[PDB]
RNA sequence: UGGUGGCGAUAGCGAAGAGGUCACACCCGUUCCCAUACCGAACACGGAAGUUAAGCUCUUCAGCGCCGAUGGUAGUCGGGGGUUUCCCCCUGUGAGAGUAGGACGCCGCCAA
RNA sequence: UAGGCCCAGGCGACUGUUUAGCAAAAACACAGGUCUCUGCGAAGCCGUAAGGCGAAGUAUAGGGGCUGACGCCUGCCCGGUGCUGGAAGGUUAAGAGGAGCGCUUAGCGUAAGCGAAGGUGCGAAUUGAAGCCCCAGUAAACGGCGGCCGUCGGUCCUAAGGUAGCGAAAUUCCUUGUCGGGUAAGUUCCGACCCGCACGAAAGGCGCAACGAUCUGGGCACUGUCUCAACGAGAGACUCGGUGAAAUUAUAGUACCUGUGAAGAUGCAGGUUACCCGCGACAGGACGGAAAGACCCCGUGGAGCUUUACUGCAGCCUGAUAUUGAAUGUUGGUUUGACCUUCUAACCCGCCGCCCUUAUCGGGCGGGGAGACAGUGUCAGGUGGGCAGUUUGACUGGGGCGGUCGCCUCCUAAAAGGUAACGGAGGCGCCCAAAGGUUCCCUCAGAAUGGUUGGAAAUCAUUCGCAGAGUGUAAAGGCACAAGGGAGCUUGACUGCGAGACCUACAAGUCGAGCAGGGACGAAAGUCGGGCUUAGUGAUCCGGUGGUUCCGCAUGGAAGGGCCAUCGCUCAACGGAUAAAAGCUACCCCGGGGAUAACAGGCUUAUCUCCCCCAAGAGUCCACAUCGACGGGGAGGUUUGGCACCUCGAUGUCGGCUCAUCGCAUCCUGGGGCUGUAGUCGGUCCCAAGGGUUGGGCUGUUCGCCCAUUAAAGCGGUA
RNA sequence: AAGCAGAAGAUGCGGAGCCGCAGCGAAAGCGAGUCUGAAUAGGGCGCAUGAGUACGUGGUCGUAGACCCGAAACCAGGUGAUCUACCCAUGUCCAGGGUGAAGUUCAGGUAACACUGAAUGGAGGCCCGAACCCACGCACGUUGAAAAGUGCGGGGAUGAGGUGUGGGUAGGGGUGAAAUGCCAAUCGAACCUGGAGAUAGCUGGUUCUCUCCGAAAUAGCUUUAGGGCUAGCCUCAAGGUAAGAGUCUUGGAGGUAGAGCACUGAUUGGACUAGGGGCCCGGGUUACCGAAUUCAGUCAAACUCCGAAUGCCAAUGACU
RNA sequence: UCAUAGGAUAUGAGAAGGCAGACCCGGGGAACUGAAACAUCUAAGUACCCGGAGGAAGAGAAAGCAAAUGCGAUUCCCUGA
RNA sequence: GGGGCCUUAGCUCAGGGGAGAGCGCCUGCUUUGCACGCAGGAGGCAGCGGUUCGAUCCCGCUAGGCUCCACCA
């Protein structure tokens, strides 16, 4: 689906607005490629992210929209953290 | 001017030509039908038979007569010479 | 009496009574035939100790239901007329409802 | 004879160009800007090709697209479509291929049948480019730039949600928006405001001096534009002489009132009026003349145009093959072909020199350059409105849009049957392998009692209980001796048929005793050719499958066909035009229509206007001075309308000017009643239509608002 | 028949061929039978109930322009750029007047410049305005003087200028400062000829008389609705022949009018009342609401316990 | 360089072009229309254009018709139909 | 006015067999800790009718809203 929607449902980011904001800043990327909130995603995707200096690498397992709270984190897995 | 429509009550089935087809006292051949119907407004009687379409036919030649099954119930019959 | 058929419940519903030695029933038990989605209630099998209570027949009645006139009226073919979303006149026909009243059965065949 | 001027605004920078013969413009062009293409045989374009423009030029050039001087600027989105590039992978042609399969047959064979080789037909794997799928980039490319909730925040979605600037605009319906200016008065104009129905940045945004026979508003001057006309000159008109047409025309000795009538009469009816013939003038009528209505509709009519309508074509791209051969390697299975490099002699040169030859053609020689490529031919795939041929339904209370299109049930339907409407209500495009057949069995729903969990409502016994239930499904008809509900056994949900009937334009559809064969259930009679009856489905052609004592082009086979059974279509617009199909026309055209629409007329009068009835109630009290609720009844034929009767071989349609005319439901004037009439002024009602019933601003306007007057500033009809 | 002979003839010859006499079946094939079928069954088609053939007249149909005229349009082949659009080559016309640029010089001015004022100079898709060209505004004309003009004014008027001559571009095209405009008084695709008597479910027209009979304007299906097909209705002829029709009588089916509430629905009022309140001590009252039941009452196209008149279908005979 | 191209000269009743708007042989090759629309199909290998002719052209002596104790070039007519 | 879509907790959503997922505002609590919370405001199929044992889920009628259309003289 879309990146911002994915982040909200997976509860990485609490607001789709904030997801859009960070993607427009380009702090993050996908598969080594800079990306945008409208960027398409899917299972198997490898996602690079930044939180200030905290850089993160994760892996996409699933995607949906109803996404209750604890079932959110099932959608993906962490892989690695750098800074 | 205005604009309207949507009657949605504009059909009906093809008329099926029920009722009696032969008359009392009328001579009849074998196999002739007598009274198309649905269900039994009328039953058969002597030398008369019913079909899968609840239709009444003469098994023989003869003359037709309509009668009543006692109360509030009718009948036909063929009587030969 | 019993069996068995026919006729639109004018046959029925309901209330009251009478009878069963024969007959019909109720009734006594399942070992067999057979059976009971459960079982001898029923169906089958055999029996006859006792019971006319029921069923079944015979009487009564008109409370319910049923049948049903005559007359009148509506309606109406036809003809004619009129102030004609309707009405009226004439020959003829003619209900329903409501009554009068009828009726708690008529006819047969077999067996003792 | 040779400018009228000024203030302000919109549009376009300007000078220019344009619809010869309606439109001069805000349109076109323009210089300027920007994007893109193109390395020179350019590219593009014309042409079948040669040959050409481009250009006797060479990226500061040429072509194409968009925008339009100048000034400040030209924001966000590349998700989609385009282009550009990539392109590991998938898919995809023709060609190559050539495992196998059929047919045939020598031979083997008692027969059945098997059957080598050859021929023939079909042929799998494998290979097979571009393209497409896919990934990036690009917006002065196509193009796009949102919503909800809350009192700036929160949220949904987006590829992104409109930045600056401007804004009731050439865009603003509501709307004459609000305010202010200007004016006595300003739907116009100007300036501002902005909740921008529906501005917006090269379809460019905003501004802008100069320019404009541009559009718009205001002002000075001037004027017969007007108040409100008057006079004069000249040419026609008029008379006389000379000459002398045309359109049109059924014949005509051609009156008006009302009425009728194909609904608007000269000619018809009734009544009124009118001596006969001309001249000059007017133009109300002859639904006048002219032009087979240009609007509307129809035509299985046409033409032009568009496109992600259908089918095709050109053109372009790509591949195989022939021209098109010599090598060195490479990898494959069997020598072979494929691939990369190289060479040259093929082929090519809008390169040079010489000769033909005084020749920028060509054509021979020599060189040179490229090179088995290209080009061309054949075949194949893709793209392809550049182009062509065509389609694009009907009904319809005009058409279009909407809705519907076949079948079943009921009502309408008028007591046989049948019977329409864009009349009223509902259903079908199935289901059951038991929900069928047969044999045997028994009888429902609800109510009252009692009774754990049990409860209002399970299940329970219980009496009442034609039937209130059920009947696979919608409804009607019908069924309780079951057609309803159970159990057992089974598959007649059979084959061949079918007297004779029903319905019927046809096609078709429906019922059917009874016969034969073989069965099922039942002891037997006997029932069973689907279901409780009525819907549950579609032609033909074309193909496919199976079977067949049919035919099989000399003969034997075969191919193929026929017969039988059967499958494939929402062909649903359901008697189906094709296997294959959407739109615009205001640039339009033809044939017809008043069979059909817009104006007017006509019928109706729902609506509209007006009048009236009851009278509660208001009216301090009091219904009726004046108002009059809930309700009711009429008139008129000025409204909006309904119907389609005349008119489509033409009835010109708003408003205004001139000219008037009629009605009265009277605005004024006149005469009266009542009064919640002191007077003056008034209200309301009655009789009265004789006469009169203003000038301006705004708007095309009618209407309406406003200013100032007036006795009053009437309502309507007359196409 | 062709054909030979025969005066363009009649005729003769010419029997190859055609129709019929036997049909049935898809066909092999069989045969007054045949096909289906397992069937000597039944059924279909046929025979038994037989007349065709050749020619002619007449009616109708089919194919050909097929009753006549009539399109817009389509295709092929040609003619046209003496008009007009654009282009090429060569020539030619634009009275007069005005403005006053660049540059140059001088002077001021500046370090120099810049800058400033005069003179010269003579530019400009510059100005005014005749010829010339174009056509906005009005009027007139509108069977005109004129198939686009005249009069009064108007715009441009040394530049994208006007104009002549000679040439080029030709229609599935050309040209176009683009309007779909022009291409010989025409143009959303020129004109002539031919295909071609295009087609026309459309309109109009269709010529002497008399007599007999005498309609329809309905159904069904239709890319069908103003057309067509079949049926219905008319006519003519040959047959059957007396069946047909009307009335009377008799018997039937049919559930409409009407009427009614027994069903389904709608509905009025009353009585009682489950129950639920409000009032007093699990009760005890209340007319506070009130289920069902009941009494009586009204109504129905899609409701009937009932049910006509008329009409419809038949039979018997009678009369006509 | 032979040599060739090319050039020069002489002979040729050569052939050119026309037609009769008809007949025929071929190369090219429509649309209207009909199909009640329409594209396959028809119209139609017509019209039209072009090139060749001759009085005729074209075809023509079997790599045939066929299926019998077989016919013997083409063409045309009647039949087959 | 016609057609289509929608009308479920405060907001956004799913779901013929019993309406439940997330989010937010205000208040209160709360605390050692790098915005990591909790409870209440409160969680209710626009309405009406019908079929079914049942309806948000099928059907029908009506209302509210959004979009499209409301043309030819």
């Amino acid at each position: 689906m879309r990146l911002d929607k994915f982040l909200k449902v997976s509860r990485l980011i609490k607001r789709r607005t904030l997801a859009k904001e960070v993607a427009d800043q380009g702090r993050i990327s996908i598969n080594g490629n800079q990306a945008k909130a409208s960027s398409d995603v899917k299972p198997g995707d490898e996602l690079t992210v930044r939180f200030g200096q905290k850089l993160v690498t994760v892996q996409v397992n699933e995607l949906k929209d109803t996404t209750k709270k604890e079932e959110a984190a099932n959608m993906y897995t962490i892989l690695k953290e750098e800074k | 001017k205005k604009g309207v429509g949507s009657t949605k009550n504009g059909r009906d089935s093809e008329a099926k030509r029920l009722g009696a087809k032969r008359a009392d006292g009328q001579f009849v051949t074998g196999g002739s039908i007598l009274y198309r119907q649905r269900g039994t407004k009328i039953y058969p009687g002597e030398n008369v038979g019913r079909g899968g379409d609840d239709t009444l036919f003469a098994k023989i030649d003869g003359t037709v007569k309509f009668e009543r099954f006692g109360r509030d119930r009718k009948k036909v019959s063929v009587y030969p010479v």
